[PDB]
Formats: structure tokens, C-alpha cells, sequence
């Protein structure tokens, strides 16, 4: 799982606000 | 990809020592072997 963080993380921050 | 260059990585490096770890790699066989057409089982429920 632990790069899969990463290939996101890069293309993607996270944009998270409220759950 | 750390000589000067940049960050990651690292985590592929530990990625592949892991895998040279043959009992995991005989865990992970319990997914290729019998796999190599049933990749093309995936599609099936894709498909359904």
C-alpha cells in the first residue's frame, strides 16, 4: 500500500477538509 | 534516485530487498503462476 500514498500524493494532495 | 536525485524511491529500493525475501516470494507465487490467464478473470465480473 505504502507507495500507492505516494503515487497519489504527488499527481494528488490530499484536498481534505472535513470527514 | 537519491545520488542527486530526487526524493522517493528510497521505498522502491526496500520494495525489491523485500521481494529478494523468497518465502514472501513463495506467498506471492500463490498469485502468478495459476494468474497468468486469470488476470483475464478479472474481466469476467467487469464484464458481468
Amino acid at each position: 500500500v505504502y507507495l500507492f500514498s505516494i503515487v497519489g500524493y504527488l499527481f494528488f494532495k490530499d484536498d481534505f477538509i472535513l470527514e | 534516485m537519491g545520488l542527486f536525485v530526487h526524493e522517493f524511491f528510497y521505498s522502491l529500493l526496500l520494495f525489491d530487498l523485500v521481494y529478494r525475501e523468497e518465502t514472501l516470494l513463495n506467498v506471492i507465487k500463490s498469485v502468478t503462476r495459476n494468474g497468468r490467464p486469470i488476470i483475464l478473470t478479472a474481466a469476467l465480473a467487469l464484464i458481468l
